[PDB]
DNA sequence: TCGCCCCCCTTCGGTGCTTTGCACCGAAGGGGGGC
């Protein structure tokens, strides 16, 4: 059936005229399922014969489908697309098995031949034109253009989804307690009323749906548990993704990497640990997706690990309004974290991980507000509300950081949580000079075209010291400067340097970098005791740092 | 009544912007106002053939426990085409600044009763999300003069000065100013007497269709200098980067009598005593962070910027300007909430009153560097603000060398 | 040999700074998953 719905009108972008690009030769299995959709297709209305008055054409091929036997008309309207207005897509998100609450009675239905069910705007089909092959020497092929939604045309699934939408108000109006999940054409039906007062809404929406155009055939028609549904399996009372089957090789390409880091990605929302860094590192620096990559042995033990927690069966549970959403989240090492949302303990409504490197320069405390962030964006997604947060970090660390950091920052409800290894600050900078400690007026400069450059310091004991530098910056000299004087310093130093850049990255108590020589600098801030550091402006004549910027030069 | 043709700026099309999530209770709130927005006609339900989207969300003050849907325009209004080109738009008093008490009222009602030009219509669309992605996002667009479109002001223009005529020439001291949405309305009444004025024009209003402000205390903050009674270097060389940097600002400030008393390479904590010329170039410098920059003028042409540092204890800085170095204003704002701990509301807040400030004073929002992560910003801002308006801003990430402003 | 959506990890390139590299950030490449 075709709905007698309304039409969307849509249009060329202005200038742009339509596609004329030549079909490709198909087998002849693909042939034979090609005519007996089309010649079954123009019986439905769902596609008419064109002729030479009709100047477009675009490649049409098919696909198999889950459905094992039966196969999917696709065209290749890649240049149509382009050609094709912008639409602002509805498809905000995606559902999440996690968001759904406990419902006494559940249905799974899925429309018959969807898009084919929704009509194409009639100024618009002379731009569908497409031909089908027929083993391509003996004949020119027949010519059709579409009347309904083609696959792989860029508007249709917005119209169908916009289509879908406005079909299922009326229904959802009338049954406010009757909750429809509506992706795509699949509709998850949960209500609460008993199973013979839900089959009649079910009958009531199915005929609803009929009458628009919209099928549900039986074989799409699940009436048990557990239901198939966005790759989950919906029990009554748990959930669990359909099974993950990771990658097993020998030798292994970028592009098998690939696969198996997104497979991690997929399964971290209910297997809670799991870890890619390692793995990731291995796309660093390669070259093409047929490069063999050799694991390095911290990837085959991070592969090893997510092997053992995927081998452990697991599910997560459903959404109690009445309750409080929980997030704890725990440090894994080397910016990784994980995190499980709960509201009853040991009963995960699911599971993430945060792993993303912000910066060249950062810390722990910032990652972990930035973990805070990512959850709490996806709770309001998922449950439409923030969680309280468990976090494994102490309130006076915490205390530490937002007051004598500069910008604004924040972590809403948290509790603090016992998990080892904890987030701290790994040192802190003295907000007063240090009675008693060397003082270090630093100074670094290279020549901008030249590649050279020179660190040094000089002291109020008398210390004296100037380091060549090849292939550098003025900003790197800088740094060596400062690297300098907290390797010739005791454990207590006071330092003077005239670099902004400098005194801004250390400053943010920084202790990760992209940077070799930050790294070296955090770690010996790290090892020191206690540390004042000062900045003055370059060049006008201040009291060490003449002396210093003397030296260098 | 019959639209006005509006167009936006030469070669711009209309904004492409991502509904960002929503709590449970703001999409409840939209869904019930756009609900009944749509059955008097104000906005349509449209289809994904509209590539245009505007971020909405909603707002709840605290003295009015009722919802208030906001519309983000600010992308919109950048590609309107101006009304100043097409001489429509308002006017500034310099009389509000001068007011004891201004008091806030929101005007956005009165919009919806003027029709929008219909080529114009679908640039105004938006999309209510869904929690957990039930459904797709379900888009309207405006039939009417849209809250938060700086064309509404500027068409509603006559129709809001004769609402008004009867009100400004009854009470000829009082002053009012239509910025967007919102009337500024100031006098020098005592304040519970200027309350009920207050309580009249909201008469006057609801016969067609906040809390005070005092721009009598919105002090000025200086560049202070420390006082002492014993210097250490450190303490010098901190007073030395302060006033070089104060050198872009301020005219003739010297640091070369000060700087000679560090001469040597010196340990950061020994006391080094004043001499003469040196407190006579500091007590000299101090008095010209005394009273204020000559030659700083408001041009009306050119954007305001805004600036804010965190000072700690609650406590923020700021400067507004439009030349670097050339401030209009420098201030320090203090919150008082209750807790003291939470940053992004008392920066949130700091924001909504400095640019408060500046539609008093020069009849618009300054364009706000906020020192903070972005994405900290974006977690967690709409949870506190309480303005019909939205400034311009950006991030930025600046390190205090000098504490300057404290 | 297709389309649209969300996610993560890597790479690339435009922007603006009282710069000469650097940090930031949006977009596009790859991958996972959905219909
Ligand atoms: N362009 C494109 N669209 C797809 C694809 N898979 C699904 N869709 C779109 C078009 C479908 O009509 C719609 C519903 O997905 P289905 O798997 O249920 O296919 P359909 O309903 O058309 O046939 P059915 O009777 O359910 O087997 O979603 C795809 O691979 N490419
Ligand atoms: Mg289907």
């Amino acid at each position: 059936p075709i709905s007698p719905i309304e039409t969307v009108p849509v249009k060329l972008k202005p200038g742009m005229d339509g596609p004329k690009v030549k079909q490709w030769p198909l087998t002849e299995e693909k042939i034979k399922a090609l005519v007996e959709i089309c010649t079954e297709m123009e019986k439905e209305g769902k596609i008419s014969k064109i002729g030479p008055e009709n100047p477009y054409n675009t490649p049409v091929f098919a696909i198999k489908k889950k459905d094992s036997t039966k196969w999917r008309k696709l065209v290749d309207f890649r240049e149509l697309n382009k050609r094709t207005q912008d639409f602002w897509e509805v498809q905000l998100g995606i559902p999440h098995p996690a968001g759904l609450k406990q419902k006494k009675s559940v249905t799974v239905l899925d429309v018959g031949d969807a898009f084919y069910s929704v009509p194409l705007d009639k100024d618009f089909r002379k731009y569908t034109a497409f031909t089908i092959p027929s083993i391509n020497n003996e004949t020119p092929g027949i010519r059709y253009q579409y009347n309904v939604l083609p696959m792989g045309w860029k508007g249709s699934p917005a119209i169908f989804q916009s289509s879908m939408t406005k079909i299922l108000e009326p229904f959802r109006k009338q049954n406010p307690d009757i909750v429809i999940y509506q992706y795509m054409d699949d509709l998850y039906v949960g209500s609460d009323l008993e199973i013979g007062q839900h089959r009649t809404k079910i009958e009531e929406l199915r005929q609803h749906l009929l009458r628009w155009g919209f099928t549900t055939p039986d074989k799409k028609h699940q009436k048990e548990p557990p239901f198939l549904w966005m790759g989950y399996e919906l029990h009554p009372d748990k959930w669990t993704v359909q099974p993950i089957v990771l990658p097993e090789k020998d030798s292994w390409t970028v592009n098998d990497i690939q696969k198996l880091v997104g497979k991690l990605n997929w399964a971290s929302q209910i297997y809670a640990g799991i870890k890619v860094r390692q793995l990731s590192k291995l796309l660093r620096g390669t070259k093409a997706l047929t490069e063999v990559v050799p694991l390095t042995e911290e990837a085959e033990l991070e592969l090893a690990e997510n092997r053992e927690i995927l081998k452990e069966p697991v599910h997560g549970v459903y959404y109690d309004p009445s309750k409080d959403l929980i997030a704890e989240i725990q440090k894994q090492g080397q910016g990784q974290w994980t995190y499980q949302i709960y509201q009853e303990p040991f009963k995960n409504l699911k599971t993430g991980k945060y792993a993303r490197m912000k910066g060249a320069h950062t810390n722990d405390v910032k990652q972990l507000t930035e973990a805070v962030q990512k959850i709490a964006t996806e709770s309001i997604v998922i449950w439409g509300k923030t969680p309280k947060f468990k976090l494994p970090i102490q309130k006076e660390t915490w205390e530490a950081w937002w007051t004598e950091y500069w910008q604004a920052t924040w972590i809403p409800e948290w509790e603090f949580v016992n998990t080892p290894p904890l987030v701290k600050l790994w040192y802190q900078l003295e907000k007063e000079p240090i009675i008693g400690a060397e003082t270090f007026y630093v100074d670094g400069a290279a020549n901008r075209e030249t590649k050279l450059g020179k660190a040094g310091y000089v002291t109020d004991r008398g210390r004296q010291k100037v380091v060549p530098l090849t292939d550098t910056t003025n900003q790197k000299t800088e740094l060596q400067a400062i690297h300098l004087a907290l390797q010739d310093s005791g454990l207590e130093v006071n330092i003077v340097t005239d670099s902004q850049y400098a005194l801004g990255i250390i400053q943010a108590q920084p202790d990760k970098s992209e940077s070799e020589l930050v790294s070296q600098i955090i770690e010996q801030l790290i090892k020191k005791e206690k540390v004042y550091l000062a900045w003055v402006p370059a060049h006008k004549g201040i009291g060490g740092n003449e002396q210093v910027d003397k030296l260098v030069s | 009544i019959e639209t006005v043709p509006v167009k936006l700026k030469p070669g711009m099309d209309g904004p492409k912007v991502k509904q960002w999530p929503l709590t449970e209770e703001k999409i409840k709130a939209l869904v019930e106002i756009c609900t009944e927005m749509e059955k008097e006609g104000k906005i349509s339900k449209i289809g994904p053939e509209n590539p245009y989207n505007t971020p909405v969300f909603a707002i709840k003050k605290k003295d009015s426990t009722k919802w208030r849907k906001l519309v983000d325009f600010r992308e919109l209004n950048k590609r309107t085409q101006d009304f100043w080109e097409v001489q429509l738009g308002i006017p500034h008093p310099a009389g509000l600044k001068q007011k004891k008490s201004v008091t806030v009222l929101d005007v956005g009602d009165a919009y919806f009763s003027v029709p929008l030009d219909k080529d114009f219509r679908k640039y105004t669309a938006f999309t209510i999300p869904s929690i957990n992605n039930e459904t797709p996002g379900i888009r309207y667009q405006y039939n009417v003069l849209p809250q938060g479109w700086k064309g509404s002001p500027a068409i509603f223009q006559s129709s809001m000065t004769k609402i008004l005529e009867p009100f400004r020439k009854q009470n000829p001291d009082i002053v009012i100013y239509q910025y967007m949405d919102d009337l500024y309305v100031g006098s020098d009444l005592e304040i519970g007497q200027h309350r009920t004025k207050i309580e009249e024009l909201r008469q006057h209003l609801l016969r067609w269709g906040g809390y005070e402000l005092h721009p009598d205390k919105w002090t000025v903050q200086p560049i202070v200098l420390p006082e002492k009674d014993s210097w250490t270097v450190n303490d010098i060389q901190k007073l030395v980067g302060k006033l070089n940097w104060a050198s872009q600002i301020y005219a003739g400030i010297k640091v070369r009598q000060l700087s000679k008393l560090l001469r040597g390479t010196k340990a950061l904590t020994e006391v080094v005593p004043l001499t003469e010329e040196a407190e006579l170039e500091l007590a000299e410098n101090r008095e010209i962070l005394k009273e204020p920059v000559h030659g700083v003028y408001y041009d009306p042409s050119k954007d305001l910027i805004a600036e804010i540092q965190k000072q700690g204890q609650g406590q923020w800085t700021y400067q507004i300007y439009q030349e670097p170095f050339k401030n209009l204003k420098t201030g320090k704002y203090a919150r008082m909430k209750g807790a003291h701990t939470n940053d992004v509301k008392q920066l949130t807040e700091a924001v909504q009153k400095i640019a408060t400030e500046s539609i008093v004073i020069w009849g618009k929002t300054p364009k706000f560097k906020l020192p903070i992560q972005k994405e900290t910003w974006e977690a967690w801002w709409t949870e506190y603000w309480q303005a019909t308006w939205i400034p311009e801003w950006e991030f930025v990430n600046t390190p205090p060398l000098v504490k300057l402003w404290y």
